[PDB]
DNA sequence: AAAAAAAAAAAAAAAAAAAAATTTTTTTTTTTTTTTTTTTTTTT
DNA sequence: AAAAAAAAAAAAAAAAAAAAAAATTTTTTTTTTTTTTTTTTTTT
């Protein structure tokens, strides 16, 4: 929430100066899986975790 | 700030201008730039294979870095077309490039497209699923001050996948001294804007998997290039969209594909024309004309033995008649429809699949594969804007083409009642509460059906062997019977041919030009067809033990006219002569009379 | 907008290929590699001898090319290096150790970040400067303006003030309390902020502080001096006061200029950003200094009868006074400074010209001022109070006497000076020092200067070594001669041709220095004769004199030996000295 | 937000393109453009009366709202000078428009620079007070990235007067990849910048009131056109300044005057000529060259009677001798200096006021008005940098000019000796511990002393009767003795002259209420300035005959026999008197436009000194 | 005639987006004041 | 004519005015995705 680049004798950059440059990033995939308790491993009376 | 020196940009524009020059080396891109100039187009298309052939390192830079190299490319094109022409380059303000060819590792599907290809030029297969309403995005907005009588013009830029601050995208509403403005819409500039949603092609996805989809963005001269259900292949830049002003970011960067080119399936290949093609087809037209149709039908589907008359009829449907439209608004259709029917193992589905492989705009369907709403059009609800919407069925997609129905007898009767529209009119009058429509579905129908009782009963009349009514058989212009004649020489030749085949392009060229051709019929043929149909419309035409197959009608006369015109299209004569009329007479006679 | 790599290869080509055939710059590069030379001076005339357009690029863009030349010579040193340096300086030991350890842990294939490197100036141990092209015209400090910023100007002026050599940071060095890796912070601004946290890879990986501490020991400094140069009077316009430029000196250019001398600086004009001020205008202004690349001192700050020959060549405009000219030449050459037990005796003559008006006292005085190597000129109340002595500005800076230290002070209207200035002058004559004990100052400044005085008619006789009455009295023939001389001057803008042309001022200063560096002895033989002459004049004066008179005779005799240029004091030397004293008496 | 068109700007630019278009007219502004192109100067000075007569409405508009109007003017100027020469017009990113003429209501003084004249080109006379260091200001700054082999040019807009934003004020130092950027100072572009302070003149200002001053920002083209103490007329745009950013403001708006041009208000650098006037001077010289000195001498100082020798001598002063700077810098002066000593009511002060009104760069110094440090220069510290600056004195201001010393007798001995080196060498060598310099004041001195006892006693010798040392009277090169003979005959002469001048009126211009080479020969009774100004430059060398004659006459003057008994010398004949002879000879030859000093001028000089110096004390 | 597939409509929840926001302290500048030096002026 | 005393000048130090400089995340909304339920239309 602060532009650190200070230039003397000049008014400062505003309060929330930063915008996320999308061209220059490093991005990697990600997958949100759902795992379930093994049906054999589940006890008799119980819903799977 | 303004850049004064840039080794990368300067060498990029130099290399591009060198490549796009091409006049000294075979004039490929000289011809292409002259073509887009004459045709008044400004989105060049560039073979990346040729780019690799000339300057391979430049190609790798282009692929592995998209936006910079593409900006350099489009500006080099601007300078190049500026050299070749002045007023044209002044008129059009920015000259786009699109990419094409082979994209080895980057030719992917929406499944294999990972984040590894971010900011790079991908070539994505797969169908279309969404098509947004096309909208103009303002790019140069002119305003007029009523009080001051001065005109200003704010500008904008394609900040689609780059950093964007509010200053760029402000739009004026007040003058510097609080004197409200009036925008000049006409003097402004605009860029249409559409967004489609490609999905992995339904067959190519691994089975039992929810499919993967990728969004695509489209702009000027690319918006109405692909409707839903198009087997598109989009070449474009895969990038990230910035989630607007944050203060907290999850780091989850949504992605799009800014399309730099859009293509359909290559089969609709009407432009494939060249000197060799015209030379050979002119030879075929001129050196022989009395046996064009016979030779062509003989070589039509070489794999299946015999079926001489039926294959001739297949060719009649393929070429088509001539659509005769009237000044009054009446329209007499020009397209033949055919119903194969025969014993099992008489290659009915193989003729169908032959048409599906060869003809342009050929749509498969199987008996209960499509039920009504699939075959004809359907009316759904948008569910976002509330309005209705039309979903084009197989027939509508097949307009000016062919639909091949397999297991036509086992198709439900409701579907046939639905296609009662199309089988003569070529139009579907779909309608629900909020939308009435009349959709051009003008396309031939080839069909395959097995007879009732599983196999054709040789000792019963065709009306009893067919589980279809006089109405339906009349809607079909042609009905054909095929029976496995178990004669010794027949079995010898069919099995020999089958084993022989167990051990074309000129036709594709010929079919669509012949379809373009529009002959007209002679008075000799006119009298001949009138008296021949009069001969047919009589009990004396038939005899005991030779029952008719379909209820003979003015439809029978009309489809004889279509057959004669189709044979004229085959002959390229532009004159439906007595030869064509006689041949159609023979065809309709054999198709309509069968023994008992 | 030129390919700086291409130009770098071209400057390499020039440095390697230049000759005159001895390979000037090649030999200087060998000396550099051996560390027998701490600064290299490029000559733009030599550059333009092959590539004038390169000189054009340098002059239009200097500091860039200072950097490029420095980098190119750095790259070229190992090519010419023959044998290992002897590691003269602790700095040289540091660079050798750093090169050792980086080559030890280099991992030659491996690639490292740009900041994991030694700052390019940290390893130089050689300066590079430019000697400006003769094709450029020496500018004037009013004319050098904003369109010269960043350009290699050549300017001339008098140095009016200079600070003492202070050490200036060029690359601060720091050491972590964790990772044992030095850190380096280059310097460009006049001021800087010192780092706190360590950017070393180990410190960042371990996520420890690494609060690095500044080391004055492993850092680089360069000698830093600043001088205030200003316009000559002659090139000011009609109504104005002369204008000044702040020259900044560093490296081997320091300790050249001292307050008073005349210099020519080839220097890169540059700005400095203005911070800590509240002006009117927006934008960016800039105090401008002049980086000094080449200081030179110009003009006055650079034959059996040789005595009479040189003596008649002082101030050939003024007619006559030939014996005054002889005495003045003695005042310039000086006597000898002997070093006996406990006492030291000044060896400087003092001369006073007491005279009637319109006898060109001030003309002789000004000629001495301009001729003498280290000279200063005062006229009455122009330089009084603390104009002769020093005042504190804090820093103690000298007046006319301190400037003329080891030199000549030329005072005009000696009788009309203030009482305090007269007292200070008396002390300088007696002991060659000024003992100031004012409010802001307590000092014993060393003011070693021969004093040449002018005035018009007891203290003077008692103090001074020679005192000359020059009184005009009318005479037909002699006023005709004077009139002919001065009217020839006013016609031809030149003296009337004597039997020999007067000698040039440059050669004059040369011979004065040569004579000054020739301290002879007084023999033991001549003690009898000189004692005899002294006692004789005591008889005559008894029928003013004192020990000062004997010391004047001795100093004049030693000066005569100096001018005679060989051997020790002799009969002829004492004879001519007593003749000059007797003619002062006859005056 | 580029404007497509504005009727106001288009109209104004068309009007001023027409105004610059001068071919159907006499070609004045076209000639101005051509000469400034030849000069390489890049400001063109347009007369407001010209603008008013050709279009009064545009003059009203411009003098009410300057900056955008002058933007139009300067764009028109760039287009026009491009049509004359596109190559030169491309050279400078801007060209500028100075002003001149009758700024009738727009002529005020800094006391009367109210808040009504904002954004209006105001005209204002006044004295400078300060001269800030002329320091650069960056306008277009170029940078080089060595990591990426990149170059950039950040651009700055001179928003010295409008609103300025940090986005405009950024000086880049790093690329997008956080690489280091190195400034390219030479490839950048700068303009000088200086502040000064004009002040209401004390001769003009209200008597009992504090000074009032206005700040003036001279950007490039006007760097050194105004030093402290100078009289200067500044015409330019009074405006407001922006307070630096901050959520609060008081209403205060410290204001400036961004000068459009500044000219020397002295109006004494006036060589304004025409070719006809040059021919007039040439014929005036050559036709009657031999009598021309007496023509000028009788002409000079009308409204006074007799004193013909003194008029000749003041001509010798004003025309000046010739300064000589020989091979080694032995500078022998070329100025005359005159001491009027004479009884009261002898128009000595009137001669002084004449030369004050006529000679360019003339300045008065009273006995105890000016004093020493005021007379010659001074050294003082800044107190804003602790550095020793130099404050040029009266004589240094009068370098290559005239100083009129009223009541020279009353200057105390300290100042009377402080004037010594300016009297002889025309320099003041000043120094204190920080700074030293040799300020150059090649001045000329006309000094009106008064005798001891308040009036000359005829029988007493001049040396007794003058309270001045022989030391100084040497340095003075002429001493003229002006006695009131009190005879009725010459009284009739002087009286008729004086009352005729009391009767002379402004011809026709007045009714009864109180406030060409030759002259129209008014019975009751400009080119002087023209001719003496051109005369000053010539260096008439001395002939062999003149040098020998002047030498022998000087030898005669030195010899005591040349003065008879009963006469008393007024100034001892040092060699300064010989140099006086040469200088007066050169001044006479310069009057003649000779190009050589001949025996005529030599004998005139010897006549001058013989009358001036030796006085007949009577018994 | 009963079953079921499809359609539209309604609701919940997670991700992204929207919106709200003066006060205290420090530093330059100006202006006087005081000390001490220098200068000038009056006295014997 | 030179010494003593006084006045003014030069330079350093201090006190207040007024313009500059610096610090500075968290809670609510709401669109979109997903699921669910009742109904009508269509098929067995
Ligand atoms: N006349 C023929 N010549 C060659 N092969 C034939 C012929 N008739 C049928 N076949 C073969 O029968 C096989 C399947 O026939 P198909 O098209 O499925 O007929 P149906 O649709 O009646 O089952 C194909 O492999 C085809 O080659
Ligand atoms: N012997 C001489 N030869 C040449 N010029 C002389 C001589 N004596 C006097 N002068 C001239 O007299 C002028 C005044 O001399 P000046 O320097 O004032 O002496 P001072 O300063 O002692 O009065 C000078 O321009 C000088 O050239
Ligand atoms: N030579 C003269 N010719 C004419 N009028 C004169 C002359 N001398 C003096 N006067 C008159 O006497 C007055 C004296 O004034 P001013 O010159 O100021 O005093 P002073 O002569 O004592 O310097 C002048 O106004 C002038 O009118
Ligand atoms: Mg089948
Ligand atoms: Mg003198
Ligand atoms: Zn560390």
């Amino acid at each position: 929430r602060k532009c650190n680049t200070d230039q003397a004798g000049r008014p400062k950059c505003p309060l929330d100066p930063y915008f996320i440059m999308p061209d220059k990033c490093k991005c990697v995939d990600f997958q949100t899986l759902k795992l379930q308790e093994l049906p054999d491993a589940v006890p008799h009376g119980e819903m799977p975790r | 700030t303004v850049v004064l020196d840039d080794v990368e940009l300067r060498e990029a524009q130099r290399d591009y201008l060198d490549f796009l020059d091409d006049e000294e080396d075979q004039g490929i891109y000289q011809s292409k730039v002259r073509e887009l100039i004459s045709d008044n187009q400004y989105r060049l298309i560039v073979n990346v294979n040729d780019l690799r052939r000339k300057n391979e390192k430049r190609a790798n830079r282009l692929l592995n870095n998209a936006f910079e190299e593409l900006v350099a490319f489009q500006r080099a094109l601007k300078d190049f077309v500026a050299s070749i022409d002045a007023t044209y380059a002044k008129q059009y303000e920015e000259f786009y490039v699109g990419l094409e060819g082979s994209f080895g590792s980057k030719h992917v599907s929406p499944r294999t497209l990972t984040s590894c290809f971010l900011s790079c030029v991908v070539c994505v297969e797969g169908i279309v699923t969404k098509c947004s309403l096309v909208r103009p995005k303002v790019v140069r907005s002119v305003h007029y001050c009523p009080a001051t009588k001065k005109t200003i013009e704010r500008r904008y830029s394609d900040l689609t996948t780059l950093v964007a601050f509010p200053s760029s995208s402000v739009y004026p509403t007040k003058d510097e001294e609080n004197n409200p403005l009036e925008t000049e819409y006409g003097l402004s500039v605009y860029k249409d804007h559409q967004t489609i949603t490609i999905q992995e092609m339904p067959e190519k996805a691994p089975a039992g998997q929810l499919p993967r989809s990728v969004d695509v963005i489209l702009d000027d001269d690319l918006v109405d290039k692909a409707k839903p259900g198009d087997r598109v292949q989009v070449v474009g830049t895969y990038r990230c969209l910035p989630g607007k002003k944050g203060g907290y970011t999850s780091g989850t960067f949504r992605t799009v594909l800014i399309a730099c080119n859009v293509k359909q399936m290559s089969k609709d290949a009407q432009p494939s024309f060249s000197a060799e093609d015209i030379a050979k087809i002119k030879k075929f037209s001129k050196t022989r004309s009395k046996d064009i149709f016979d030779q062509l039908a003989k070589s039509l589907a070489p794999s299946i033995h015999g079926h001489d008359y039926v294959k001739k009829a297949i060719l009649c449907l393929l070429l088509g008649g001539v659509e005769r439209d009237l000044e009054n608004g009446s329209h007499i259709r020009g397209d033949i429809n055919i119903l194969l029917i025969g014993d099992p193992s008489v290659a009915k589905s193989q003729l169908l699949r032959y048409v599906l492989c060869t003809a342009p705009r050929a749509i498969p369907t199987t008996g209960r594969g499509s039920s009504g709403v699939g075959l004809t059009a359907a009316v759904t609800t948008d569910q976002e804007t509330g309005e209705r919407r039309l979903e084009a069925g197989a027939m509508v997609l097949a307009d000016r083409g062919v639909v091949c129905i397999d297991e036509f007898d086992k198709m439900s009767d409701m579907d046939r009642t639905a296609i009662h529209e199309v089988m003569e009119q070529g139009r579907v009058t779909i309608a629900k509460a909020g939308i009435h429509a009349r959709l051009n579905a003008r396309c031939s129908v080839l069909a395959a059906a097995n007879p009732v009782y599983g196999r054709y009963d040789q000792y019963k009349t065709p009306m009893e062997n067919i589980g279809l009514q006089d109405s339906l058989l009349s809607r079909f212009d042609l009905l054909f019977i095929m029976l496995d004649q178990m004669d010794p020489e027949q079995d010898r030749e069919i099995s020999d041919h089958v084993l022989r085949m167990h051990r074309a392009a000129f036709m594709k060229k010929y079919i669509h030009v012949a379809k373009i051709i529009k002959p007209v019929l002679t008075q000799e043929s006119a009298t001949y067809i009138a008296e021949e149909y009069s001969r047919l419309r009589s009990q004396d035409s038939m005899s005991s033990d030779t029952a008719r197959t379909s209820p003979v009608t003015a439809r029978t006369l009309e489809t004889l006219i279509r057959l004669a015109t189709a044979h004229a299209k085959a002959r390229m004569s532009k004159t439906v002569d007595l030869q064509d009329a006689e041949e159609a007479v023979e065809l309709v006679q054999y198709a309509y009379f069968k023994k008992v | 907008l030129k390919d700086y790599a291409l130009e770098k290869e071209k400057v390499k080509k020039f440095l390697q290929e230049f000759y005159q055939k001895q390979f000037k710059y090649g030999n200087q590069l060998v000396r550099l590699a051996h560390r027998e030379q701490v600064a290299l001076y490029v000559d733009l005339d030599d550059v333009a001898e092959d590539d004038p357009e390169l000189v054009d690029s340098i002059c239009e863009n200097a500091r860039r090319y200072a950097k490029l030349f420095a980098d190119a010579v750095q790259e070229l040193l190992p090519q010419y290096k023959e044998r290992e340096v002897v590691n003269k300086d602790v700095l040289d030991v540091y660079i050798e150790h750093r090169l050792m350890m980086e080559q030890r842990s280099r991992d030659p294939g491996m690639v490292r970040s740009p900041q994991n490197q030694y700052p390019a100036e940290l390893m130089r141990r050689f300066e590079l400067y430019f000697q400006g092209p003769s094709s450029n015209k020496p500018r004037v400090i009013r004319e050098v303006r904003a369109d010269s910023v960043g350009k290699l100007v050549t300017v001339r002026g008098i140095v009016t003030r200079v600070s003492e050599v202070k050490p200036k940071m060029v690359v601060a060095t720091y050491t972590c309390d964790q990772c044992g890796a030095e850190t380096y912070q280059p310097i460009q601004s006049p001021t800087f902020m010192p780092l706190i946290m360590c950017p070393s890879q180990e410190c960042q990986t371990n996520r420890s502080g690494g609060r690095l501490y500044l080391q004055t020991r492993g850092s680089r400094f360069i000698k830093f001096q600043e001088m205030k140069m200003q316009e000559h009077s002659d090139q000011v316009p009609v109504g104005n006061i002369p204008r000044s430029i702040t020259v900044l000196v560093e490296g081997e250019n320091t300790r050249i200029a001292q307050p008073g001398d005349h210099v020519s600086v080839t220097g890169i004009f540059l700005p400095i950003l203005r911070t800590g001020f509240r002006q009117v205008v927006q934008g960016l202004l800039s105090e401008t200094y002049l980086e000094a690349h080449r200081i030179v001192k110009m003009n006055k700050s650079e034959e059996e009868d040789f005595y009479e020959k040189l003596a008649a060549s002082i101030a050939p405009e003024i007619y006559g006074h030939e014996d005054v000219k002889k005495a003045l030449l003695l005042l310039l050459v000086g006597g000898v400074d002997q070093s006996p037990r406990g006492m030291k005796i000044r060896g400087n003559i003092n001369i006073c010209l007491m005279g009637d008006p319109g006898v060109a006292k001030s003309q002789l005085l000004s000629y001495i001022d301009r001729l003498a190597p280290r000279s200063q000129y005062t006229t009455g109340r122009g330089s009084s109070g603390v104009g002769l002595t020093a005042a504190v500005l804090l820093t103690l800076e000298g007046g006319a006497l301190v400037l003329a230290d080891q030199g000549v002070c030329c005072i005009d209207e000696f009788d009309k000076m203030a009482e305090a200035d007269r007292t200070a002058i008396h002390e300088v004559m007696e002991q060659q020092t000024i003992s100031i004990a004012k409010a802001g100052i307590l000092t014993t400044l060393n003011a070693r200067c021969s004093i040449l005085a002018a005035a018009n008619p007891a203290a003077l006789l008692s103090r001074f070594d020679l005192l000359w009455l020059i009184q005009d009295r009318p005479d037909r023939d002699n006023d005709l001669r004077l009139a002919q001389h001065i009217t020839y001057v006013h016609q031809h803008s030149r003296q009337p041709p004597s039997q020999f042309e007067p000698l040039d001022m440059k050669l004059m200063r040369r011979y004065i220095a040569m004579c000054r560096e020739k301290q002879p002895m007084v023999p033991e033989s001549l003690a009898d004769y000189i004692t005899a002459a002294y006692v004789e004049m005591r008889r005559e004066a008894w029928a003013y004199t004192s020990a000062r008179t004997l010391l004047a005779i001795l100093r004049l005799s030693t000066a005569l030996a100096r001018l005679r240029m060989v051997d020790v004091v002799e009969k002829e030397d004492v004879n001519e000295a007593i003749r000059l004293m007797e003619m002062s008496k006859d005056s």
